[PDB]
């Protein structure tokens, strides 16, 4: 039977708004 | 007086506030920086996305194996929003 593991890369971010 | 403000909540914050952002099809923990520059960091890390939805850590949800019998799976986070999901 099948088992499935996700996770995220480039999860983190940083933006400048003014 | 100095502020941070999200297009994607349509919100102000001051620095050091923190919110929830969407985006990408996902909820992102932001915080205002500031830094003279509106600066915001967000994250998903903490987080998992699996099947279109977003969960916290700890979590549990089902799904069928794409078959032919469910899936439970869980929300780890461990850093990199990693979740498993294993037969029921």
């Amino acid at each position: 039977k099948g088992i499935v593991t996700g996770a995220v890369s480039d999860h983190t971010t940083v933006e400048d708004t003014k | 007086e100095e502020t941070c403000f999200d297009k994607y909540t349509g919100n102000t914050y001051r620095v050091g506030d923190t919110y929830e952002r969407p985006k990408d099809s996902m909820i992102w923990d932001c915080t205002c920086i500031g830094a003279g520059r509106g600066r915001i960091s967000c994250t998903i890390a903490n987080r998992c996305h699996e099947g279109g939805q977003s969960y916290k850590i700890g979590d549990t949800w089902r799904r069928p194996h794409e078959g032919g019998y469910m899936l439970e799976c869980v929300c780890l986070g461990n850093g990199k929003g990693e979740w498993t999901c294993k037969p029921i």
